[PDB]
């Protein structure tokens, strides 16, 4: 019905049927063609709506709103965390002299008497007091999150999840409402992937005990040799 | 209004409409209005960067830090190519927002605040002060680099050298002494030739026959 | 300070005008406007959660006092074969059993199964009576029955009743927080609460929790 170059995905700014796979009735669902009866409250109006409420926890619209905000905030924090749990180890295996690049050991760097050099450079942050660090952090993050929940110096009458003034959308990527609608989906999908992968970081720490990039490397060395089933008998009750 | 030399007559395009207008366009680089606006913005951008650079150099030479023409050679937390890549990536978006802001506003902005003016101090007196301090700081950085290339000393060390013997430790006793003396004399006698041109052709403007000027119109 | 209505104190203080939900009217004690998770949007679930909060609060107050008291009495002279609270239960397996205040003549419990059996019998009776009433009440409030549970009569005035409700739920939230702390810092430290305070007071800057931070690292 179309020509070759429209099939091949040319001609940007033809997007109103491309939101159909992420919003609306006939969108992609959590079990795909094997998920018939989506919850009636998951109408397809919000980003990331795949019809997954098996436990019915979001049946109330207001708790659904609160859960959406929880999801997006967790997603953003988990994206930052997934990037930050791999950046030091990547940089250390590329050769930056980070003293403890593994993430679940990265907090114990501040107890070495050379302090917490940021990239392993003593001329950088050079933090020694974990208590002063925590105090600074508590003050700043309390101000920050209280500003988030009602408003602050960066806009008060803005949305609770996507404020998008000149402080939180300073590149203007989301001025087109369709670009905004699909970027919301990209945000929530990358964020759900990051939350799953951060759960994976947690479990791979508690189970394996090495770094996540070290786990990737020892899996790529001999995958069938070394897997999560290698550590299946680790939590044996003795 | 004051001019760049006493009793000068500004060209036809330097109407005084702009700030810092002293009628100085002898090569007639700004006879086009779009070019003149772009050049005002480039003047201000080079001036802001030169102000920041002048204060940074004065700071790093006031304290026990390496000299500014060697600071790039020192060792840092990141290798120079990673620094260059992060700088390119950051400044692509930064100068892109600034370019959009120039195309819209005609003036400067950081990313999304078209005027970066949290503290609302955007007078036109303040624009004039920005422009004048920026010209002064552009000259100041040019001098920093020039008298750190002539000598191997920083700005305030060359200043101390001048103050130790002002009559014998100056630019006209340096390696660039005679060329600068000659260019200064030429500059001081230049405005009399320009005023001869203004005098013998009363109220007429002469095109200097340059490419950018389109002098045939 | 009001503690009720729209101009009540709230859990983010000045930051709290637009975070509170529409359903958290300042009607119930301790309503600081904290339902970020929206778990109390349904009024019935809200009522059940209020009951859970208050019962956990009362049990946690009793338990906080019961974990603090024997240790205080322990250093203040009294024999306590096992004073620390997270081993106070293992006294049954000792030679002389669980003597109450160290007195071999007070209780002298030797069998944990019989102790537990009596406990289930009377706790079930009492909690069933709590749910649906009994010898100390027929149709009273599920949370503030009164009558048999006000022999002193502190809360016959509604305003005193309200302020004491707030005091109750707040001391109880404090005790629940403190009991959670007891748990986590017993698991982390392995010592009692009073000894943890003594150690923190002996060297506050290097005897805090961060000294036990690298304790649970897997390390292959
Ligand atoms: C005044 C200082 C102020 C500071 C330092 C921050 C800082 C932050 N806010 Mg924030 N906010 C601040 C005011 C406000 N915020 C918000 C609403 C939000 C939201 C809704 C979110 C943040 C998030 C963040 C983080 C990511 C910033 C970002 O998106 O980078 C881009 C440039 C960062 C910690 C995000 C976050 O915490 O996820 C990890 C996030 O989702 N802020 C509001 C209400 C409009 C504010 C009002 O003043
Ligand atoms: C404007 C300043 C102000 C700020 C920032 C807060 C903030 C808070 N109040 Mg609040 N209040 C404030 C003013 C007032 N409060 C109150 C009355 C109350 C009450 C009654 C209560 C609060 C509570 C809270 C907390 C609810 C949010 C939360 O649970 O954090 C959650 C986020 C975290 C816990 C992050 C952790 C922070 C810290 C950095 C942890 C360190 C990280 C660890 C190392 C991680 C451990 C690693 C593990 C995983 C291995 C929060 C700390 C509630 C509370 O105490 O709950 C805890 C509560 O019950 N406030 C009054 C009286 C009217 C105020 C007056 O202005
Ligand atoms: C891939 C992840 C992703 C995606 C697609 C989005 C997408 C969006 N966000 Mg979200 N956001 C994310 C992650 C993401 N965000 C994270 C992790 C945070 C917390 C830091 C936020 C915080 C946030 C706020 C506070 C706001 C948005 C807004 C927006 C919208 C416009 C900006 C945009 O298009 O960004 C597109 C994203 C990219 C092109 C990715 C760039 C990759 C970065 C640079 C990698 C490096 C990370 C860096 C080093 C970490 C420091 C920070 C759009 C819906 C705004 C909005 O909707 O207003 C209209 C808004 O107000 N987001
Ligand atoms: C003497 C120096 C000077 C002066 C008078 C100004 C003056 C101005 N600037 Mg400029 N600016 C400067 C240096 C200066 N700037 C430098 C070095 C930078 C680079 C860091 C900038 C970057 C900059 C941006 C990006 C923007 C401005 C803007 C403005 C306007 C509002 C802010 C203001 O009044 O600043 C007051 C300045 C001071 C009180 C100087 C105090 C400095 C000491 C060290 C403290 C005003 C015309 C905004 C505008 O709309 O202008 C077109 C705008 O968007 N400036
Ligand atoms: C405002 C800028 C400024 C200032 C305050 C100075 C000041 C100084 N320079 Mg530098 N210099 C400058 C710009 C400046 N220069 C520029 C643009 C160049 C490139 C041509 C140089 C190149 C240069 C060399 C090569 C040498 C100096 C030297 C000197 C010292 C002796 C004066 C002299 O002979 O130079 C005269 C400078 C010029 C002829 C260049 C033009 C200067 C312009 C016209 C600005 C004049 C000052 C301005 C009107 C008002 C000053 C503002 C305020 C600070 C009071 C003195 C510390 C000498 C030195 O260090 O001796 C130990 C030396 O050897 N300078
Ligand atoms: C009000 C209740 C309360 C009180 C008085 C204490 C008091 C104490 N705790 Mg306990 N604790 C509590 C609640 C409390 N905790 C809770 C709720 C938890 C679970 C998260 C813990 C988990 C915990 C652990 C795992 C350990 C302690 C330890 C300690 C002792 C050292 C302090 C320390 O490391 O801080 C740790 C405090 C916390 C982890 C969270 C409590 C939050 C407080 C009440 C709010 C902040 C108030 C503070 C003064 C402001 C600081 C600002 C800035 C520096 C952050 C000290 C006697 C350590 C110990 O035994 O040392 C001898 C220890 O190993 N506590
Ligand atoms: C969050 C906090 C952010 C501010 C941090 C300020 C640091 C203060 C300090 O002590 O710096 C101290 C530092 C120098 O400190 C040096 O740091 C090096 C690594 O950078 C090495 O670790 C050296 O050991 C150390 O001496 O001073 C500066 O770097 C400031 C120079 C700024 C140069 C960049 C200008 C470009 C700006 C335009 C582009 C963006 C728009
Ligand atoms: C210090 C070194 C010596 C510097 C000498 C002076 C430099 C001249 C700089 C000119 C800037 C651009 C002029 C703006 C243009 C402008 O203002 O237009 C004015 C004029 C033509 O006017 P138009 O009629 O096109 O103008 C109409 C429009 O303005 C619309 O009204 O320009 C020319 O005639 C052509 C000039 C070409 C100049 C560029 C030549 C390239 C030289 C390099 C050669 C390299 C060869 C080797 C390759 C490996
Ligand atoms: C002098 C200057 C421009 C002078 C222009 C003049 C006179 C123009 C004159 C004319 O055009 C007109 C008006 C009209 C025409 O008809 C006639 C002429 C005559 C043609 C610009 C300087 C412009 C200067 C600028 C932009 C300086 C930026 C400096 C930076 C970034 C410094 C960075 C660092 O030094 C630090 C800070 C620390 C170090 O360790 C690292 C590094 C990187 C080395
Ligand atoms: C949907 C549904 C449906 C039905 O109905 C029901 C159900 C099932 C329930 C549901 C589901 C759900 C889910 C799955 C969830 C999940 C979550 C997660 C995973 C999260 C994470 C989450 C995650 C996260 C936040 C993360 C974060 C992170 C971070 C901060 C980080 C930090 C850090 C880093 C950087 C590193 C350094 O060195 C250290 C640290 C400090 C460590
Ligand atoms: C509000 C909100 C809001 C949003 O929306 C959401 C969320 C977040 C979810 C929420 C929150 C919540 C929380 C925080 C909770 C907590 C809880 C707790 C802590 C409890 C405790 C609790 C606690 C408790 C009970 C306690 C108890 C105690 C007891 C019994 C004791 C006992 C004992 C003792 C004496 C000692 C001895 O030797 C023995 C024993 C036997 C051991």
């Amino acid at each position: 019905k179309k020509t070759i170059r429209e099939k091949a995905g040319w001609w940007s700014n033809g997007g109103n049927e491309k939101l159909s796979a992420f919003y609306g009735p006939d969108r992609g669902l959590w079990l795909g063609p094997l998920s018939g009866t989506t919850p009636a409250y998951l109408t397809g109006e919000f980003p990331g709506d795949y019809g997954w409420d098996s436990a019915g926890l979001s049946a109330d619209p207001e708790t659904f709103k609160r859960y959406r905000e929880l999801e997006l905030i967790h997603a953003r924090w988990a994206m930052l965390g997934a990037l930050g749990c791999i950046t030091p180890e990547l940089l250390a295996k590329n050769g930056t002299p980070i003293v403890e690049p593994v993430w679940f050991k990265a907090g114990a760097q501040i107890f070495a008497e050379g302090g917490l050099d940021y990239l392993g450079n003593p001329g950088l942050v050079h933090a020694q007091s974990i208590l002063a660090t925590l105090a600074v952090q508590v003050i700043l993050m309390g101000a920050i999150e209280g500003y988030r929940v009602n408003g602050g110096p960066a806009g008060e009458g803005l949305d609770k999840l996507h404020p998008g003034g000149q402080f939180f959308d300073p590149l203007g990527l989301a001025e087109d409402p369709d670009a905004f609608a699909e970027l919301k989906v990209k945000e929530i999908k990358n964020g759900r992937l990051a939350m799953f992968s951060m759960f994976g970081f947690f479990v791979q720490a508690i189970v394996t005990g090495k770094g996540p990039l070290a786990n990737l490397d020892e899996h790529l060395a001999s995958p069938f040799t070394s897997n999560a089933f290698t550590y299946a008998q680790k939590f044996t009750p003795q | 209004r004051p001019m760049w030399y006493p009793g000068a007559t500004a060209p036809a395009h330097l109407d005084g409409s702009m700030l810092g207008d002293y009628g100085f366009d002898p090569l007639r680089l700004g006879v086009n209005k779009d070019n003149l606006k772009w050049f005002r913005e480039a003047e201000l951008t080079n001036g802001r960067w030169a102000m920041a650079a002048v204060v940074g150099i004065l700071f790093t030479d006031a304290v026990g830090l390496p000299k500014f023409w060697t600071a790039g050679a020192e060792k840092y937390a990141l290798d120079n190519q990673t620094l260059a890549l992060i700088e390119v990536a950051v400044f692509a978006v930064l100068e892109g927002k600034r370019y959009e802001i120039y195309k819209k506003t005609g003036e400067t902005g950081f990313l999304s605040f078209a005027p970066f003016d949290p503290m609302g101090m955007k007078s036109e007196e303040m624009k004039l002060k920005e422009l004048k301090n920026g010209r002064l700081a552009m000259l100041a950085f040019l001098g920093f680099c020039s008298q750190a290339a002539v000598y191997g000393k920083g700005p305030i060390e060359t200043l101390q050298l001048h103050l130790a013997d002002p009559g014998h430790n100056n630019i006209y006793t340096s390696s660039v002494g005679p060329e600068t003396a000659v260019t200064v004399a030429v500059l001081c006698v230049l405005p009399m030739i320009i005023e001869a041109t203004k005098t013998l052709n009363p109220g007429k403007e002469s095109v200097p026959y340059f490419p950018w000027n389109e002098p045939w119109n | 300070i009001e503690w009720y209505g729209p101009d009540r104190p709230k859990f983010l203080g000045p930051f709290s005008e637009g975070d509170t939900p529409a359903y958290l009217t300042g009607e119930f004690p301790g309503d600081y406007g904290w339902d970020t998770a929206g778990l109390s949007a349904d009024p019935e679930t809200f009522k059940r959660y209020r009951e859970l909060e208050l019962i956990h609060a009362r049990w946690a107050m009793l338990g906080a006092l019961g974990c603090i008291t024997p240790e205080l009495l322990a250093k203040n002279g009294i024999p306590f074969g096992e004073a620390v609270w997270f081993k106070a239960g293992a006294q049954i397996f000792a030679e002389g059993g669980l003597n109450y205040l160290g007195n071999e003549n007070l209780i002298h419990a030797q069998s944990i199964i019989a102790t537990l059996a009596f406990q289930v019998v009377v706790m079930g009776l009492a909690e069933a009576y709590r749910a649906n009433g009994g010898p100390l009440g027929e149709g009273l409030d599920p949370l503030h029955p009164g009558g048999a549970f006000d022999p002193l009569g502190l809360a016959d005035d509604p305003d005193t009743f309200a302020e004491l409700k707030v005091k109750e739920i707040k001391n109880g939230r404090l005790a629940m927080f403190s009991m959670f702390g007891f748990f986590v810092q017993a698991i982390v430290t392995g010592k009692g609460p009073i000894q943890n305070l003594d150690d923190h007071l002996a060297n506050p800057t290097a005897v805090n929790a961060f000294a036990y931070a690298t304790k649970f690292t897997p390390s292959a």
